[PDB]
RNA sequence: GUGGCCUAUCGAUCCUUUAGUCCCUCGGAAUUUGAGGCUAGAGGUGCCAGAAAAGUUACCACAGGGAUAACUGGCUUGUGG
RNA sequence: UUUACUUAUUCAAUGAAGCGGAGCUGGAAUUCAUUUUCCACGUUCUAGCAUUCAAGGUCCCAUUCGGGGCUGAUCCGGGUU
RNA sequence: GUGAUUUCUGCCCAGUGCUCUGAAUGUCAAAGUGAAGAAAUUCAACCAAGCGCGGGUAAACGGCGGGAGUACUCUCUUAAGGUAGCCAAAUGCCUCGUCAUCUAAUUAGUGACGCGCAUGAAUGGAUUAACGAGAUUCCCACUGUCCCUAUCUAC
RNA sequence: CUUGUGACGGCCCGUGAAAAUCCACAGGAAGGAAUAGUUUUCAUGCCAGGUCGUACUGAUAACCGCAGCAGGUCUCCAAGG
RNA sequence: GAUGGGGAAGCUCCGUUUCAAAGGCCUGAUUUUAUGCAGGCCACCAUCGAAAGGGAAUCCGGUUAAGAUUCCGGAACCUGG
RNA sequence: UGGUGAACUAUGCCUGAAUAGGGUGAAGCCAGAGGAAACUCUGGUGGAGGCUCGUAGCGGUUCUGACGUGCAAAUCGAUCGUCGAAUUUGGGUAUAGGGGCGAAAGACUAAUCGAACCAUCUAGUAGCUGGUUCCUGCCGAAGUUUCCCUCAGGAUAGCAG
RNA sequence: UUGACCUCAAAUCAGGUAGGAGUACCCGCUGAACUUAAGCAUAUCAAUAAGCGGAGGAAAAGAAACCAACCGGGAUUGC
């Protein structure tokens, strides 16, 4: 389902109009968060060790 | 002042004679007839206005053919003299 | 409830564009077949001004190829464009500001106007006072050119659309304050009927969604969903973000 | 000895479901599923003899009421004087 | 899931005029034998003008008052694009 | 949506909305698939969008606390605790608030003060020349408004 | 003074109708004279011009307000101090 | 606001140049002759919509109980032929 | 349910029409003076403005005046707002009832608007109010029980013929 | 070149036909609500009123893809 919405009307972006697009909805910043979250989840594993 | 004053104003008709009715109720900008609905085919009548029905029905004029079709069908139809 | 006047607008009764005093569409020449395998020449013979247009406009005179007649086209005037200029128009036409070349033929960085969406429908894009396209890149297999737009986005049109070279006259408009309601009276009146405009807070609540109460508030959140129906969408439509931004 | 020492401690029709009879019916005739019946329980209506149910109106409307409030008057005089 | 195809269906334009393929004629082109291709294939100092099935060339007619065919204006497919 | 100019528009995305090109089995229709059955049928797997999970957004709707110590600080709490300004203001119950001024005397007016029941920043805050058949206070002139009434004309 | 008009100037993010109708120009189709024509955008001369409306008020009495209602209802002309 | 069309069970709705084979114009040629056949030209594309917009052309004097730029006398002008 | 209205009024369009006399004195321009130059000053000219005083006009602030079985189902008098434009207005035209139009009062849509008017369904329903038409004779009450979205009503028992 | 066929047109071509009225009864489409349920939404009113199309002296239906389960009946319509 996403995948026909991106082809429908984000077929012609650049990358870098597309990377300023996702920055400025604020997906790019809940994507990073995951990551942290998930870099976060290792680290405690270590600080218990 | 709607009422008086306002009554002044009036001297535009809305409503001019109809050719097949006679009756000052041609509605000038929409070329209607509201009563017998000039110029459509079919003329105007309802069920719920039986009244009008009765005013505006068959016998209530002249009948100059429709008054004589009893006595030929009396007579059978004939010819000649 | 009432039936709201946005929601009143779509009928046309009183809010058609009043169009009595406008001197023609103004449109392309039409992409016959002088145009696409050589020039044609034709000449400006006066800049009128277009009533609810920003912009003037040109009327350019050519002469028809196939019958001895003169064809009488309406073109948006581009800026520098003069009367008695000779106007060039078709693939092999010189790169001047007011020719009419199609965008295939151009390079990069050309700033052109009154840009066809399609190759034959006679400009589309860029047709207001001051607003321009740029030719961002071409691509000759799968022949087509991307163009920055006047509200920054980037399209992708084939490279048989025309577009005429310059920028369009008349620009610099909005700048200068109205200052009147009597200024904005005139400048609607031969536009359409949509002003003055009444906030829908300060109605009563059969007549908008934000009318009502005791004080003026609008109640509800303003951002409107891009699935609600006619008679809701009254405020900001599908709002990715509000506020003013820093 | 047919529940709690006695006086309180609880629930119709329709629908569903269970137990019993393994009995009756599915109407052209049979077999098997399925369904419908009979007898006895359960699922619940606390507004508890048992409607399925949020507001506002100072823009308001109707039928009525002195069976009914907001004046005076009348009885009373706590309170007040 | 990606991707052809066009005749169904859909959008647009035009008084449905120049579509597609091939061929001339020039230029580049390197040919490794003879041409592989690719671009073109009548118009740009100037607010004039551009029409009478077109002049010319050529062949007929029956010359006369003129008339007709081909070429000028390359062929082929009738898919308007 | 706010409502000229000037000067600014603080903090909060937890809630309600709105919005993502994120990530992907939790919810999960019809059609379709599989199994059982003699079939009606039953049971499962799979399962689009939207919900649910994860971000953004306040010139979107809105919101902007307590207890101690000594303006300050500490502690609790929350999404964040009212910033700049302004005030008994058309917004202050108590209230005829307190002080000054205006008067012989003022529940009125003005200027200050601020733990402000319940001020506050495009719910816009503060200021503001000119303008107003807008609301309010004082002064000069003026007068039958009044002390306190009298007289005349027309109908 | 009222009114018509001319040449100008100011204003606009306002630059302030359309068609019937009439004329001219470009073009050179065609028709054309000499014992004769060619021209009726020059002058004079001949004939016809159909249909419907046409009086009056237009307002403190002819219109609309139940009416001979101090109300309402578009416009032109405008003497002396 | 018809037509060509397309919706609507339908009364009817849309649309006004649209996916239409949408017509008439002058010269004449023929002088059994009527108007076909010689020709050639042109593609708007119904119609309605102003007694204040556009628009061929009339003035003076006299005259009635009541009509007049309309009648009478005089003097003009335009259109069609 | 099916029809009729924009002759009042609301708004847009098209085509017409109407609007004394004053006050202030904007750009542009001319002359003189000063300055080293930038440019400043003085005197004129000019006639701008959703400027202003004020007629016709448009409107309707106050007297809470007159009247209030009126001249009038909104008028009269004085006092007023505005008066070159977002002005006023004629005619033509468009929008029709859960619809229109609204510089927004729930205003206006033919003296009708918090959903016009006309006819029909329709003799709509009412536990509620009012009325209910001759004489004489005999007998003669109840406002209590139980149940009900029951409390201005019913059913049922009682009282009565 | 000529003559057919198919399909599609045009004629003030030759001859015809349709529309509208009436509508009590008839054949269809479309289609409510008041009301009743002592409230009300399914239901009821009602497959009704209003609206639309189409006939006749009647219309419609009609000679079984019927009723039955009996010793079987025998088009339709009406009481
Ligand atoms: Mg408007
Ligand atoms: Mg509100
Ligand atoms: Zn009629």
């Amino acid at each position: 389902g996403k995948l026909k919405k991106i082809q429908k009307k984000y077929a012609d972006q650049d990358e870098t109009e597309r990377l300023l697009r996702l920055e400025a909805l604020g997906t790019l910043k809940g994507i990073e968060k995951q990551q942290q979250r998930k870099k976060e989840e290792i680290m405690k594993r270590e600080v218990r060790e | 002042g709607k009422g008086t004053p306002s009554f002044g104003k009036r001297h535009n008709k809305s409503h001019t004679l109809c050719n097949r009715c006679g009756r000052r109720s041609f509605h000038v900008q929409k070329k209607t007839c509201s009563s017998c609905g000039y110029p459509a085919a079919k003329t105007r009548s309802y069920n719920w206005g039986a009244k009008a029905k009765r005013r505006h029905t068959t016998g209530t004029g002249r009948m100059r053919y429709l008054k004589h079709v009893s006595r030929r069908f009396k007579n059978g139809f004939q010819t000649g003299s | 409830g009432r039936v709201i006047r946005n929601q009143r607008k779509g009928a046309g009764s009183i809010f058609t564009s009043h169009t009595r005093l406008r001197q023609g569409a103004a449109k392309l020449r039409t992409l016959d077949y002088a145009e696409r395998h050589g020039y044609i020449r034709g000449i400006v013979k006066q800049i009128v001004h277009d009533s609810g247009r920003g912009a003037p406009l040109a009327k350019v005179v050519f002469r028809d190829p196939y019958k001895y007649r003169l064809r009488e086209e309406i073109f948006i005037a581009n800026e520098g464009v003069h009367t008695g200029q000779f106007i060039y128009a078709g693939k092999k036409a010189s790169l001047n500001v007011g020719n009419v070349l199609p965008l295939g033929s151009v390079p990069e960085g050309t700033i052109v106007s009154n840009v066809e969406e399609k190759p034959g429908d006679r400009g589309a894009l860029a047709r207001a006072s001051g607003n321009y396209v740029i030719i961002i890149g071409h691509n000759p297999d799968e022949n087509k050119t991307r163009v920055r737009l006047p509200s920054g986005a980037k399209k992708v049109i084939s490279s048989d659309a025309r577009g005429v070279i310059g920028v369009i006259a008349g620009g610099g408009r909005v700048d200068k304050p109205l200052l009147k309601a009597g200024r904005a009276f005139h400048k609607y009146r031969l536009k359409r009927n949509s002003w003055p405009k009444t906030r829908g807070v300060a109605m009563n609540p059969v007549d908008h969604p934000h009318g009502g109460g005791n004080h003026q508030h609008i109640g509800k959140a303003s951002t409107i969903s891009r699935g609600a129906v006619s008679g809701q969408k009254a405020g900001l439509i599908a709002a990715r973000r509000t506020g003013l931004l820093r």
